[PDB]
């Protein structure tokens, strides 16, 4: 059998400095958002592609 | 990144500096616990079943890696259901009684 | 021939961990190849 | 094309620093500098200067002696200094020790750069 | 949730998401499997720990 | 005729000279994808009914 | 028919030039010239002009030599030095970097052919 994956080793354990960094790309996220949307007609969709 | 936030602040209470079989605490692979935690998923798959484990709670209990957290989200989420179920006995008897008012 | 199977199993419990070690190198490798102006990593 | 990247492996492996050549002076240029972008919209460079992280480091300006000995500048120029603080960081570009050395040396060049201009903006208007 | 959790329960999350990473991490699995070939060899079996 | 109308226009679109391996699309017969294949073709007998 | 085409292993495959021979000029033909196609609707091009992306370049046309210098052009006419700038590109039709490399030689000669056209209506007027 040849299943090789990446894993969290332990999933159930989130700390404060990685959600400080996983809010860091979502800023990134929704600053790129703001600029290739044309504003109120793929907005919406893009928030959906990142709610 | 491999501890949670509350497990990094447990080095701050006293006293870690002493060992783990000390506190309560020991390595056991043995048949005691693998019963124990053959039974604690049996359990929570027939909990699956008659609502009252969500598939939330249940993938959570399915990496843990650890017998007492998967013990306290069984508790947990019955907890969580039998208040709702509780209050939603309360607000169907008062809305009756308030058509009777 | 399961019992057979565990005579010749300690060439493949060393050969699964060379598996591990090795595609754990692939994966820092390619870590840096996309902080190279890849177009293929998108 | 080399300046301020590492070119190897079939890899572009910059070290962050964006070497701005080729063009010429403003007055050299038919298009006054090189434009590299629209923000002001006008971002004019020329041939000499170099630009790290959206900061620019002037090639026309010169490194007073007050400010090379503190700071511990080592060009001429205060774009030559830049180019001598990444010389360490052009030939390794992804490790974690040079990009935490570049960005708080290039912060040592960026406070001299902003110190030395309000010294000649003083002195012009007295 | 964590004031349903009890003191020796956190004490017990933080022991296993040390040993259930480090297990995986250097595959511990292993070194054990080797430290059993000089255990039928010498009648010793010695890890250090460091 | 052997293609359809959007796959006729992917010529159009730019660098279709690179191999399909660089845009995410390779050949594979392996025992991941005929899994894959009955896992989508039970879902649609059981999508039909119902 | 040799023009811009790649008549090989039987395919035929282009560049994207379209080289119009055979017809004649525009005062020879009786049609008014080979007819490429209905968009002006009636779009005559003759035996000289050369198309690329359904812009011509005119063999009737002079290269002045400051519009040569600069430009870098090859052929003594705008069609000639597009018949000269496609060398490449005719025999190696679906090469990434020939495509590339005709895209922006393509694009030279059209802007060249822009300014000779700008000069010459701004002479005839004054
Ligand atoms: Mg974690
Ligand atoms: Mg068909």
């Amino acid at each position: 059998v040849f299943d090789f994956k990446v894993v969290v080793t332990n999933p159930n354990a989130i700390s404060e400095i990685e959600d400080n960094k996983k809010n860091e790309l979502l800023q990134r996220l929704q600053e790129m958002i703001t600029d290739t949307s044309i504003s109120e007609d793929e907005y919406n969709i893009k928030l959906e592609k990142l709610n | 990144y491999i501890l949670s936030d509350t497990s990094t602040r447990v080095m701050e209470i006293d006293g870690d500096e002493f060992a783990e079989a000390d506190y309560g605490l020991v390595v056991d692979n043995s048949n005691g616990t693998q019963e124990l935690q053959q039974k604690l998923d049996t359990l929570a798959q027939a909990a699956l079943q008659t609502q009252t484990l969500s598939f939330s709670t249940i993938t959570k209990l399915y990496t843990s890696s650890s017998l007492a957290e998967k013990q306290r989200l069984i508790e947990k989420d019955e907890k969580q259901i039998r208040e709702r179920q509780a209050q939603a006995q309360k607000e169907q008897l008062e809305a009756q009684q308030q058509i009777a008012a | 021939t399961l019992q057979s199977s565990h005579i010749t199993e300690w060439l493949f419990t060393i050969h699964d961990d060379v598996k591990k070690r090795a595609l754990e190198c692939f994966l820092e490798t390619a870590k840096v190849a996309l902080k190279g102006r890849n177009k293929k990593f998108q | 094309a080399f300046g301020g990247w590492l070119n190897t492996q079939g890899g572009d492996f910059t070290n962050g620093v964006t070497f701005i050549n080729e063009g010429g002076s403003h007055e050299e240029n038919p298009y006054q500098g090189i434009q590299i972008g629209v923000d002001g919209a006008p971002n004019l460079v020329e041939q000499g200067e170099v630009v790290y992280d959206d900061y620019v480091f002037s090639d026309r300006m010169e490194i007073p002696d007050d400010i090379r000995k503190e700071y511990k500048l080592r060009g001429k120029t205060f774009a030559k200094a830049a180019k001598s603080a990444q010389r360490e960081s052009e030939e390794r570009p992804n490790d974690p020790l040079s990009t935490k050395g570049l960005q708080a040396a290039m912060e040592r060049i960026a406070t001299a750069q902003e110190e030395a201009r309000q010294r000649k903006e003083a002195h012009r208007e007295g | 949730d964590y004031y349903t959790y009890e003191w020796q329960d956190i004490r017990e999350v933080r022991a296993n998401e040390l040993l259930n990473h480090y297990i995986k991490e250097y595959d511990i699995p292993l070194i054990f499997n080797n430290g059993f070939m000089d255990a039928m060899t010498c009648g010793e079996e010695i890890y250090q720990c460091d």
